[PDB]
């Protein structure tokens, strides 16, 4: 349970 | 017995610590004689906080004014804001701000930096709306505080959003997550809408949902889980604050004071949820971040409550 | 030398039925002649079909029209349209569509059912991308055959329509489906847009695809698999056949923005074409725009898991 | 005592028969507690009947609920609509009318065919209009049954919108017909004006109007000739039954009640009288396109008619 | 009687 | 080699006899030396002639620009303009005028009546839509000139303007008349389209049409009997027009003009526009040209609507 | 008392004229009974004379009605209009002067040129702006034959209005020309902003304005002065002098209710700049030429008071 | 044989000294291996330089990447960037600039200040705009170092803008400033025009024109002269070299455009040579640090002296 | 024969 | 490997 | 002073 | 020299 992925750009 | 204004330009600076160690002790040297006390963020003429508390000329005199003239004003002379070197850099921001609120002041040149400003008492009398809005405000100052110390000590602003919208769709609306999810798309959907970009947007978001799909969802479970019922703190007390409102809310919707912008389902809803989002302004995320996360967020409730 | 024109009225029996067994066998008895023919679904005063044959005017009459009234008739004859019961209820849509489409003709009262008519030849001489379109419609008319008969024997119509519009997206696009994928959520998306109630629509479609997705990218990758292959043995049939087929229009496409014909066109400009043509067949297959757009929906989201966690 | 509304869903069926074998029952039914009723065609989440009755809760719930249920559905389950195939093929239709409406209610989905649905009542206050014009509604009812049972026995309905529009705008206008051509006119022109192929549909009107012109100028002199009286049945039964409407009108625009939307006695009760008899060729079931056909044929009729002099 | 009404007649 | 301007200031004066006892002398005087020129009437500063003449430097300065000086104002002097009383009061129509028409010179003062006034070469470089236009214009003087002697000789002006539009539209079509009336309506659509009083002009110009019909009609019967062949003007008209339009053909199948499919109605349409522009050569007003072709319309619906 | 109106039809003669030697005569022979009596010009339905008088049922059937068709009716036989060829070739004017005034009416057909035509008592709105408005007219009707006639002589009517405008905003405002100016730009650039080759004309403008540059700084310089004296220019200080009555008549108005100290100041401020614009458009300057005026204006005053 | 890119991060420390002293002595030391490099400015995840050299990547790990972290880490440590108070502060502006410019990548977290990141190579070909951009920006480097150099010393960078922007309207316009002075004006009215406060931005700036109008206009006279004199050499150098070096962009422009190789950035030949090469000049402008505000007014004080002094004649 | 062009006729 | 479902309203 | 300059084509 | 590039 962490904290949510948010880079849209980390492709 | 009047709404009494202040404004505190704090430019470059870091909102959330004027915040936490400026306008926090503040308002407390001065609870005693003016608990009702709240505070905006805001962008025109420059970054700046504007101070909105209820007392007498009297009150304002002794103890309110002295309290933000020397605790805020101990705060901006020892972490002053060093400022923008370019104001005018930020009118393809603020130009198109000043049009989507509906603005109408001058939006130049900026008003001096690390300042306290007395700007008097608000014209005079509030709507019903006014009023409700204020509370609400009032009511929900604690759970700024709460947000900005977890964000001070590491947190993701934007995990705060999804946790927070999350619950208050699933906790406040007439049946739930599954219906109420639809609201979360349609807040997204009007932002996508607009945007020229609109289609590239989506597909950075849905290719940004699929990447992390059991992250989303095991999220959204867990906001979903505390929000009915102990493992996750602000979702909880977000809620429990926030019920008292939509009560208060649904009253008035019935005997009519309000609706210029049936009436206890989707009525008292609308008015929570969107004072969520008017929260989240406060607490400093910016109207992308919040579409982007209100998106996320109904996506993943489609794979939840989708497969039906 | 010609474009000759006739009209079959068939207002309410199943239209694929009359395609497939009396306008079908009706182009094989004047193919040696005339292998220059096609035919268009139509609103018009009716259900009805609308068949082009490009011929001299002395073979229209003594074999394509023979060939028509008589093979067509013998269908027309065994298996008559019951009719509509009442065509006034088509009215006003008909009114608003004879405007969007520039239809100049009466719309009342209807051509009669199950009947025939000559419409004479074309204007006259027609525009170039006209005469590209024609091209198109008659090399994928046993395209046309192939499916309408896979569907009256129970494959989903609205399958076909995700082969055929994940093949010519990967393909014929410049860089394939990765790129591509855009192209037809956009395609979706001035639907969605257009209409009251495109939020909770897009709900339902995205409900719809989490509830089933494995089978819509498994599907995904097996169609683009099969459309790059070469090798005349992979997953598909048709899907090999429709690129094989879609290829030399592009490059005639191509060519056609590369010396100023109609209207950056050599890449996606030939590839737009080719696209709305596959979009113009599934028309032809009997697909509703609705159904299309939902296709196209859920194509760009099986993508998504596909070419966007990479 | 109130304006109880009730929607009745006929998608693809033939509306004139359930208007005439469903609705005309059923208002009889119940006409004793309650005979001011009415109702309106509509497309909105798929063709239906609005019906407007006008009654107590109680007489509601005791005889006239009861009588659209039993009445209309009978009807319905006797003659159901086959229903349509796809519902978004509509909206172009559905959105054009969107705009020119004014609705915003939601245009889809559409409300399930073949079925009654209550809906409430009318909103809280009524504008001198909206009682103006139910009244209109009520009183033509008879005039509505009486125009399609000829067009179910075959008669032409363009040309019974012809005689209505042209008897109107002679025995109601201040001058008649010579001076009120001009606002037929008007009402094609405005149509025309907003269609892209504008000119091409003058030329194809005035084609036709040339093709029949002793037609045409024969039919409009034979239907002026009856409004101030005859041949023709339909059209003072018109007249007769406007006439207090356009009288009430008058001393409704005299007194001062409606300055929203001689002559607030002239172009005011005759331009309320002449939209009222458009808003009834709707309601015979006559598309726009084809009312402003009959007004640009009744114009240029009009013009080798009252022109020549 | 009737009018004729098809304008493309 | 180039092409030298003239203005003749002529306010209130008739232009139809500056015309044709004056410039069209002036012009028959150096047809030997420079056979190239036109005449337009134009509005700023005053209403005038704007004569264009196709010549060299030195064969102006020694018979064209004296043909013009002594035979042209030789008429000012004779049939003087008794001038407008208030040169202030078009100020607000030609504001208006300059604006809508591109035209950029100053408006007032106007100059000064009964004058000729040499403006020297026109700018450098033309387009070649000018240059087809230029053409046109010589071309059709004498019938600029056949026209206005029968229209001050009795005859009714729109007549003539009637018959040439008809005529046109029947000759120099792909399809003749039953295609191109639709044009003809077009064009009286675009004026009726912008007046506020479009109704009630549109039920003037019907009841009009309907008091006189068989003249109308039968009118229509005869100027197209005759454009594809018992009148003069029309084959004059028509064979002096064919030139200009299959040149035109020409000069779009190439490509060098449609800034303001082609070949057929794209010609035609540049033919059509010249007979317009030639009709306000004639001193026909805007208002009658439309007047005129929606008379045309209505009376082509009574005759080609029944085939 | 109440407010009769006529109508002089006259369309192709000098306006100026019949307004000197047929509106003036008039004006005399019942200069007596009905003092105040004022006309406008305008062009519905042809160019026309619209002349008011206050007075009574009887004054006007005795004198000033003979009295108006005897001079007035003596002069359109005398030097009668000539009539004009095309009247509906003005309708590209007219269809576009009826939608910036408002004004409805049949533009076509024209009234019959050469006829008075009697017109009646005009509706209640008897409000005060128009009551302190056509007192203007009638106040100042003298400087319109006053500068109507310096005009028939060959004076230049831009040169006046550049005279009067320049004036009204240096004697009348709060600051004089250095701050007014900025209100003569913003009435040319409303126009500017409004227009198709609005930013061309700014160039035609300002560029003509440079190329002519001391010519304007030298007349404002002198214009400035005989507004701010207590002799250089005649029609200067006596049109400043017939304005500060009406201007303190309007001053007076705003403060106390009758009319709509920020409206104390920009409020009779523009009361008579308007006025001297209207008074611009009876002289019979067309709107775009007051526009060019006020642009020139705006300019020449930027360079003379500008530096400061 | 391609084009390399470097990130070097410098938030809130002098960016015209690490242009001067960290990364011109760290070209100069490359220099024979690879004289094609130049370096841009950017905002994204904060104020940084992005340089771009193109070689192999053997001279790559030879003699270019070690002169970078070399002399360029060198200035790092010596004269290091404070930071930014708040990095978040900037956000909403850097979404919108994002939307505006089109930029794509993350705008939060900033990089580490002070830090030397190598970027790797730009996709695999470039526009035919792109490389006619990277020429430009490399042939005009040493004109970014004068002019910065001259900004040290105290010289008003308006100013060196104001006799840019002049001289190639000047210059490599068809009829010199009294046509070209309408592209100056256009330029500075386009931004008045998104400004709600437009009008009285205008006349603040023709107020502060005529104040000093004799300081404007026999300036503008002095850098038309320099822009056309026809010898080898002037009174004002640095205008020289800009025509000079402008020119053969201008061509090779107007060339790319005939054949049909570009139309972004008798007309469409001379006349769109001239706007990618007057824009090319605000794109040097903007490297020298000017803000679109000072090349706004700029704009607008040159077109106000041209009208005044092509006027008078 | 001349048309009239007399629409007021 | 064969036809993919279609019916939106499954559920 | 004399009248004012007003031709702004007087080029 | 240098020109004057103060505005207010």
């Amino acid at each position: 349970l962490n904290d949510l992925p948010m880079d849209v750009f980390e492709l | 017995e009047r709404w009494w204004r202040f404004r505190v330009d704090y430019h470059a600076g870091p909102m959330d610590d004027l915040i936490l160690d400026g306008v926090r002790p503040a308002f407390a040297a001065f609870a005693a004689q003016a608990p009702m006390a709240y505070f905006l963020r805001h962008w025109r003429r420059g970054p700046h906080l504007r101070i909105y508390v209820s007392t007498t000329r009297e009150a304002l005199e002794a103890v309110v004014r002295p309290a933000i003239e020397h605790v805020v004003g101990g705060y901006l002379r020892a972490r002053p804001s060093p400022g923008m070197a370019d104001p005018s850099a930020f009118l393809p921001l603020h130009e198109r701000l000043a049009e989507l609120e509906g603005e109408d002041g001058p939006l130049m040149p900026w008003s001096p930096d690390n300042t306290i400003h007395a700007e008097g008492e608000r014209p005079e009398p509030l709507t019903v709306r006014d009023v409700l809005l204020a509370d609400f405000y009032a009511d929900t100052t604690p759970s700024v505080y709460h947000a900005l110390e977890r964000v001070r000590s590491g947190a993701s602003l934007p995990t705060i959003a999804f946790d927070l919208v999350v619950a208050t769709a699933h906790a406040l609306s007439t049946g739930g997550l599954p219906v109420a999810r639809t609201s979360l798309r349609s807040h997204a959907e009007a932002y996508l809408a607009r945007r020229s970009d609109g289609v590239r947007l989506r597909e950075l978001w849905r290719d940004h949902y699929a990447r992390n799909r059991e992250a989303f969802t095991e999220r959204l479970i867990a906001v979903a889980s505390s929000a009915e019922s102990a493992h996750l703190p602000h979702v909880r007390e977000w809620v429990r604050r926030l019920r008292p409102i939509r009560e208060r809310a649904r009253a008035l919707l019935e005997s009519g004071e309000l609706t210029l912008e049936d009436s206890p389902a989707f009525g008292a809803y609308r008015l929570v949820i969107n004072c969520t989002y008017l929260h989240l302004t406060r607490l400093g995320l910016t109207p992308h971040q919040r579409f982007l996360v209100c998106h996320l967020a109904a996506d993943a409730a489609a794979d939840v409550y989708g497969i039906a």
